[PDB]
């Protein structure tokens, strides 16, 4: 550890309130989002659901985690995630989802010297996909995946895509039996609910039987 | 037991062209196939640890390709300091070696 | 600038007692409900329940959480719920329910400068709903979700829908594959147990079953097999192998259809409205096979020509009686 | 102001408190007063020998350490104080999987009184066992029990007591009844002692009396078996020389009785004995099987059979006398 | 880093020989010790391996009952032991260790045995 | 007075208690006695090849750090002190999905004896994996084990023994499986060697013969009649071609739809079972009956009473010969 | 006071210990030596492209902050010490839902050797993902993989290695053979580098070679389809005048051919391409139609017929020629 990395982390966590987002009353927190799909699982036609396995990666800026040292990147394990602020990204059309936990909870936390924080975790989402049964079984679908922050409205957290919003894997060992992966399209919108205006990021997956 | 065959036994080429070594195992060795050179009346050293993974200090002209059975060592340009026979080993089991492949310069 | 916000939150939680409700020993707190339906998934008749995914949201006023320097609607993290007082609201007919926890626990706390807290959850619940299947599949159900406080009586907490009829939204966009939401009502009442009187809010949906799936999968084959039983009258009496093979097939197909329909239903002891049709069609099918046994007993054309006119009259009269009592 | 008064009361009570010791550990015996409010008696699953019950389980004991002197009389507290004090370890002796609900907060209740009385009340979903003997199936009338008691404390440390009279201590809600096959007749409670490996335990019990409604099994099992017997008796009324027509009667009624025999023994436990349902289909198959043997004797003696004319009288009244005996023995 | 072996020796056939390989710059308790037979104008031939953490030793099937290794942690040296050597075993003995991918990265200078008159 | 004397003693037992160190850490191994009170085997399935067992798993060791001399009685503490004491890391090797019951509290027992003896017990519902040899299904017997082993401590650190000899396991003489029947139970103490050392192991193994009386009422009697039903075609005259073919075919189709319906509730084992030997044996007899008529229909109509009389004798004789061989080899 | 010696050692090791940092953070690479003991290879679910496996996932690395001098060399510590020290975050690349067992205590151990060498084994069940190629069903072989590696540490931070030789680094227990349909032949391991956007990670790959046993599908599909074709071909041995009798052979054989066609197609997943069992069924589905249109030929032309006298010999012959060439091209691949 050399001692200098230990005193860097002790200085970053003293006087730190993880209940407050960075720039609480100054400017909205800009969060860049990345995704790498491992394998799209079975598309359950009887339940109108599909399973997706992703490497969900988020990037933002925290001014309280700035340090001046010769060490540029603090590449840490999952035990720092619960100590610092993490955005409350929830998937709006997810029926059931869970992260993976053994041998250690699959999380990554890298902090740069200018305050840039990269947070990555492995997730498995049983999302909700609409399926038209007209012209079945000669049909095309657009299975979506919508996520947003649960608590923070548009004036608190603004999401944004990265250089490669969605990267697909081999697409040859995937579990698309009847359907085939045609393409993807990232998009964004602002939804208006009873608790405020929320920025929603959406990924559509084109599936053709 | 695992046997390694290096083909051919010897070759004679000049300075600055392409040579392709060959090493084929009896059964599956995954990646742990090591390439060793032997300068005459000195000690062996390491060229490629694993398959297609260059060691520290050896030049970039040495390269290899890995598979399940067949393994090749390739030098893009033979130089004047490569006066050594090359031994192909394995490490997926208890280690065994081939007979080596000598070379000479004009 | 941020340290003013940080020390205001630290001033609030210092000296806070989670074990005591706001205005403890005095007036009760008023808690407003703002349920927002996202989906209704599986109205299963076998287990007599429905799966509901909502955006359950509460709003009360706590005078200890009152800040005055910062003119902002503070939104804290979802992990401050372990240090703040929240109501103990439960659902009475809950079979099994969970709060979604990806990527963090789906939970929102928004502190307002007058002390208002706007606690809210994303809850997927499986509410039990007792079903009356005596008019199946032309039936019309009524599934209720009943929100109640557990530990706090009427003189410690009181519930109300916030916004009256606009408290529950998103129910018009709910699409069910075999039902259709007609009406929804919001009722504020008080139930009395042996430990006291507790406030209760009930959100309930009116469901109408779509006939169109059940009219082509069950009803249309069931009336078709009776028409195949009517072809045996046009066959001559001496062709004994043709009329028996037609008459056995129409009995056994109606026999198997009755056993191919009730395995996806609960084992109810009463007679549903689709079972009275299948038993009634079984009578008309069996009376056609009994008609030939009368014909064979007489000989070994006046009886056979009478059954070609009587059967289209009474069976069509049977469908007039059937599709006027259940609809 | 008023909150800081009750903060000092709750801090004084928990100061010097040990939750690892029962009240009166070295001085007396802890008495736990128990009620059950069955909100909805769930479906009795016949195939797994179990049933579901949703309760409002109440326990009440006296703790001398939790006596306060303030401006209140009871302290209707939340769920956090339940884990900081001593609560009895009541478990269900015949439960298999019980869910203590915690949406949106833990469904527990706590009410410390002035004299030291506590009222701890949870909401449970006990999936308790029920020993079934389906020898009068489907006219059986089970009595599914519910046994609960302490786990670690023996009868010299914790004794359970029903609060009110033994009649009105397990109460069943009027509207709540999820029973479809059965119907609730009544409940009877008791109090016995079980001497296990670690000592005697005071075991509380409550039996719910049930009775199976026959009307489901009439429509799907009894009436198809009766009607195919009447369908098999049509073969006696046909011509003797009509060979393939009466054969179609023979090979389809036998096939559909075997198909009904497989389908009737579905969603039932794999019992080692013969039920009264199996004592009906086997007799009804014997009426069908002997009818085809009757036709084989008709076709062996061809060139109107007198054995055919007697079988139009003997066979319908033999089935009628069997249905009189069978529906008077079991009814 | 530096691997050291003792100098060459002349032995009679049927006698016993002792040969050492001293390791410097690294402890032996974490990396394996590999010993290999190099005949003149011939390829290499591994004879045995050493796990000094528990003293486990596994030999080549050809050289079973021919070689024996003891290893001293304090002396930072492993020892050969050839009991029944004949005149055919005239070769040079090399010292090796387990490398990054079970390779042999560091090698000793080699000691040649000579069995003659 | 007495409770405060217990309070200071229980505190004294847990000041400086190192939970990371087993008792006698630098010395001899600790002895952990064991006994099991089996409540009931919830279910036994051949598809998933497992059985669900519910037990009262109790352990018994002696910790010298938890000795007290003031209290003259056994201290039964609340079940939450078991997270502050050393407990052995006992695991079940063939476990698949197990849980300690958590209603109303975590169902575990702790009991400190005045000689330091720690009585720790749990109520565990486990789903142990039991590989089954179905070569003689359904006349088979199975051997299902529960492999209890310590994980982290070797035989130089811990010792396992059944407490009470052969009376350690109680309650197996009262359980009532619906399909099987418990013949014998055995208790084995072993010392297995792994790559990380030698660990103690206790094994509880059951011998489960199958009550076949369900299978006669379900499979064997329906299968042993399509064989009687196929022999009616010999009584039918040769010129009735549509009667004998339809009687032959519907016996073939009933034979192959019994086989497909039976083998759909079993795993895809590659060997042939005893019930498949009977069903393929009955399929041959039905197929030879339809080949008997086709041999008759080729001799008369393609080129009879002697063949029809001989097959009416040999076929009931040969099928009873097959039943004598089958029911004396598998029983 | 005899256990106060070991109490003071463990309080000294964790004093100043930072468990959020890998050992040798600024000096070297944390080599983690691993091996797997498979207690039982669980059943392969071919419907979900997955297999279950129960492992004793052993790992071993070196930490120079955990050096101690005491009366004993090794410290067979309790399980809760492992959460107070640095442990590698080894995850499975193709895992789907894998459970670390918790009954009764957590099933992990931790042994600390006096020079700082650590051993940390876990008992897991892994529901890994096995992508299989079902063209040769049921005479097919599969190599179900199990890929694991670090999550947050690149190949310049944590590298993996096998403890013993790679031939002897995955051991399968003899009693653990929970496969009922397949047949485990052996295991082969490998190591390599994967490329991600965050960096390059060391992946550790092992393959479990399985061969499917066809003894179930012979007595379920292959023998009832063979007996149906013979049941269709006995219809040529009847007479021309038995028009209702021969159409019972014609209709019921093709009606039971199309039920097996379905009853058999539900075993394997919704596959786009056609398996090798579907080639046997479809040819057998052609032989029953070839028998049915043979009867319609002789019924239209209705002495004995030359059609039935030729189809009594050719139909058992051309079915035997297909049956000889189908198995020989598939059982010997
Ligand atoms: C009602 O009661 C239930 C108990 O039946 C409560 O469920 C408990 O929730 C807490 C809060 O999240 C859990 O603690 C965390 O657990 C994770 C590991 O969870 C994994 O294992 C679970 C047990 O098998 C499994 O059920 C999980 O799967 C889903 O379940 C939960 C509950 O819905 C859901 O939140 C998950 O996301 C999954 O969808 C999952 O596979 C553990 O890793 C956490 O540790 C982190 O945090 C701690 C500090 O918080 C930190 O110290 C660690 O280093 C690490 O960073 C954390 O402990 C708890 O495990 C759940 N218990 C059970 C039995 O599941 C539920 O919350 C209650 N509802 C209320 C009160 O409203
Ligand atoms: C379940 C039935 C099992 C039956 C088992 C077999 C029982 C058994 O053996 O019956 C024999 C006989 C059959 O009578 P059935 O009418 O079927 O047969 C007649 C009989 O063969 C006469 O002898 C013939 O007269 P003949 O030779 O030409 O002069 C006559 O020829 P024809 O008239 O066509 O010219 C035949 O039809 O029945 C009885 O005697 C009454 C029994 C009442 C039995 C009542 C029912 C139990
Ligand atoms: C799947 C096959 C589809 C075949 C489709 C094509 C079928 C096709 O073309 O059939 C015609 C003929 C039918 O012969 P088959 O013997 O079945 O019919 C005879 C034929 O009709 C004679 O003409 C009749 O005599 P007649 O003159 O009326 O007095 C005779 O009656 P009788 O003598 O009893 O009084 C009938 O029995 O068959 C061939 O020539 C062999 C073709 C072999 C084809 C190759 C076979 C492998
Ligand atoms: C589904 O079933 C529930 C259960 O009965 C029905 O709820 C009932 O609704 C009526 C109409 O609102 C209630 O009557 C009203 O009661 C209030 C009590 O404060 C009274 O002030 C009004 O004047 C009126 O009488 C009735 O109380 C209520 N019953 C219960 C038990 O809550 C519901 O209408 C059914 N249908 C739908 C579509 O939900
Ligand atoms: C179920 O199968 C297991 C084996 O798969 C049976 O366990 C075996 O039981 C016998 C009888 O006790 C053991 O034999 C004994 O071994 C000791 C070893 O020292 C020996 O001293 C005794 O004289 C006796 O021979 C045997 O070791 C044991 N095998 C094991 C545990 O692998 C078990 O009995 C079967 N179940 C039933 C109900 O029989
Ligand atoms: C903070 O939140 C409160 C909600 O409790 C806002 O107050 C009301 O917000 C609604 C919706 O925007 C308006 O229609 C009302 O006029 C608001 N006032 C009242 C008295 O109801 C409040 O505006 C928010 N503060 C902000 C966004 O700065
Ligand atoms: C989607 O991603 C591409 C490149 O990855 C980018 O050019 C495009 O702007 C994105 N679409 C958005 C942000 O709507």
């Amino acid at each position: 550890p050399e001692g200098d990395v230990t005193v860097i982390l002790n200085n970053l966590l003293e006087g730190y309130d993880n209940k407050l987002r960075p720039d609480i009353g100054v400017k909205p927190t800009l969060i860049h989002t990345d995704m790498y799909v491992n394998s799209i699982g079975p598309v359950n036609a009887i339940n109108m659901e599909y399973t997706i396995d992703i490497f969900f990666a988020q990037t933002w800026y925290d001014r309280r985690l700035k340090f001046n040292s010769t060490i540029k990147v603090l590449r840490l394990n999952s035990n720092m995630v619960g100590k610092i602020w993490i955005p409350d990204t929830f998937f709006r059309n997810s029926k059931k989802a869970d992260a993976h936990w053994i041998t250690t909870p699959n999380r990554m936390l890298r902090i740069w010297n200018d305050g840039r924080v990269l947070y990555t975790l492995r997730l498995t989402i049983d999302a909700e996909c609409q399926l038209q049964l007209h012209n079945f079984p000669m049909d095309e679908h657009s299975c979506p995946l919508e996520f947003s922050s649960y608590g923070y409205p548009r004036e608190e957290i603004v999401y944004q895509w990265k250089r490669s919003s969605v990267e697909v894997g081999d697409t040859r060992s995937w579990r698309l039996y009847q359907f085939s992966f045609v393409g993807l399209r990232n998009t964004t919108e602002v939804v208006k609910t009873t608790s405020g205006d929320y920025v929603v990021m959406s990924v559509y997956f084109d599936l053709s039987r | 037991n695992i046997v390694m065959t290096q083909s051919p036994k010897s070759m004679s080429m000049s300075v600055g062209e392409r040579v392709t070594l060959s090493c084929k195992a009896s059964e599956y060795v995954g990646t742990y196939v090591s390439w060793y050179q032997q300068k005459p009346e000195q000690s062996p050293k390491l060229l490629i640890y694993g398959a297609s993974n260059r060691y520290t200090g050896v030049p970039d002209r040495f390269t290899g390709s890995g598979s399940a059975t067949d393994f090749t060592l390739t030098i893009g340009s033979v130089q004047a300091e490569d006066l050594a026979d090359y031994h192909c080993g394995q490490s997926y089991s208890y280690p065994t070696f081939g007979a080596g492949t000598k070379l000479e310069l004009k | 600038n941020m340290s003013l916000v940080k020390e205001t939150v630290d001033r609030l939680l210092k000296g806070y007692d989670i074990r005591l409700r706001p205005d403890f020993g005095g007036p009760p707190v008023a808690v407003g409900m703002n349920i927002d339906i996202a989906s209704i998934d599986m109205v299963s008749e076998v287990n007599m329940d429905y799966t509901l995914t909502m955006y359950f949201q509460q709003a009360w006023r706590d005078k200890r959480l009152s800040y005055n320097v910062i003119p902002l609607n503070l939104t804290l993290d979802n992990r401050v719920a372990d240090q703040l007082w929240v109501p103990d609201t439960y659902f009475l007919n809950d079979k099994k329910s969970f709060v979604h926890g990806v990527t963090v626990k789906n939970r929102m706390i928004r502190l307002h400068p007058d002390g208002t807290v706007l606690y809210g959850l994303r809850i997927t619940t499986t509410a039990a709903c007792m079903m009356d299947l005596r008019r199946y599949p032309l039936d019309e159900q009524n599934c209720t979700l009943e929100i109640e406080s557990y530990g706090y009586t009427t003189d410690d907490i009181e519930f109300y829908w916030r916004g009256d009829d606009n408290a529950v939204t998103g129910v018009t966009k709910i699409e069910l594959p075999q039902f259709s939401i007609v009406d929804y009502k919001l009722i504020t009442k008080k139930v009395v147990f042996s430990t006291g009187s507790y406030p209760r809010l009930s959100l309930s949906f009116k469901l109408k079953r779509n006939i169109g799936y059940f009219i082509l999968q069950t009803y249309m084959p069931s009336i078709l097999i009776t028409i195949l039983s009517w072809v045996s009258f046009w066959i001559n009496y001496d062709a004994s192998a043709a009329r028996v093979a037609l008459g056995i097939t129409t009995v056994l197909t109606m026999t198997t259809i009755n056993t191919h329909l009730r395995e996806t239903l609960p084992k109810i002891p009463y007679v549903k409205a689709i079972d009275m049709y299948l038993m009634g069609c079984f009578v008309f099918v069996f009376m056609a096979l009994l008609e030939y046994a009368l014909v064979n007993y007489i000989f070994f054309n006046a009886i056979d020509r009478w059954s070609r006119i009587f059967f289209p009259v009474v069976f069509s009269f049977f469908n007039i009686v059937y599709w006027l009592y259940y609809v | 102001n008023n909150i800081t008064i009750f903060t000092r009361i709750l801090d004084r009570l928990l100061d010097g408190y040990d939750n690892r010791l029962r009240p009166g550990l070295g001085d007396s015996i802890t008495e736990v007063f128990t009620n059950i409010y069955v909100t909805s008696f769930g479906p009795v699953s016949d195939t797994d020998m179990e049933y579901t019950i949703d309760v409002f389980f109440r326990q009440k004991w006296k703790d001398e350490r939790l006596k306060f002197k303030g401006p209140m009389n009871i302290l209707r507290l939340n769920n956090l104080m339940a884990s900081k004090i001593w609560t009895p370890d009541t478990f269900f002796h015949n439960g298999k999987k019980s869910v203590a609900h915690n949406m949106t907060m833990p469904n527990k209740l706590l009410r410390i009184q002035d004299d030291g009385t506590l009222l701890y009340t949870m909401r449970l979903t006990v999936q308790a066992e029920c020993p079934m003997h389906l020898e009068d199936f489907p006219m059986d009338a089970h009595s599914c029990p519910l046994k609960f008691g302490s786990y670690a404390y023996t009868t010299s440390e914790v004794t359970y007591i029903w609060t009110y009279n033994a009649s009105d201590s397990v109460q069943v809600a009027p509207d709540g009844s999820r029973l479809n096959q059965y119907d609730l007749l009544g409940q009877s409670i008791g109090k016995e002692t079980i001497k296990s490996s670690t000592g005697e335990y005071t075991v509380m019990t409550a039996h719910f009396h049930l009775k199976r409604k026959i009307g489901y099994f009439v429509i799907q099992t009894y009436l198809p078996c009766i009607m195919t017997v009447i369908l098999s008796q049509v073969s006696f009324w046909l011509n003797r020389e009509s060979v393939p027509a009466r054969t179609v009667f023979g090979v389809t009624t036998v096939l559909t009785m075997t198909t009904l025999s497989i389908s009737a023994r579905n969603s039932l436990p794999k019992v080692a004995y013969a039920t009264a349902m199996d004592w009906f289909i086997a007799v009804c198959y014997a009426f069908v099987f002997s009818a085809l043997i009757e036709f084989a004797t008709v076709n062996y003696f061809t060139k109107v059979s007198k054995i055919d004319r007697m079988s139009r009288i003997v066979f319908p009244v033999l089935f009628g006398t069997f249905n009189l005996v069978y529906w008077a023995t079991y009814l | 880093v530096q691997l050291q072996q003792s100098g060459a020796e002349l032995v009679k056939p049927g006698a016993s020989v002792k040969l050492s390989c001293t390791a410097s710059g690294f402890n032996i308790k974490d990396t394996y010790m590999y010993w290999v037979k190099q005949r003149p104008e011939q390829g290499l031939e591994w004879i045995g391996r050493i796990d000094p953490a528990n003293g486990d030793t596994k030999y080549d099937p050809k050289f079973q009952g021919k070689a024996t290794i003891t290893t001293d942690t304090f002396s930072n040296t492993a020892y050969l032991q050839l009991s029944s050597l004949t005149s055919e075993d005239t070769a040079v003995y090399y010292c090796a260790r387990k490398g990054l991918r079970w390779a042999m990265d560091y090698w000793g200078q080699g000691t040649s045995v000579t069995v003659s008159t």
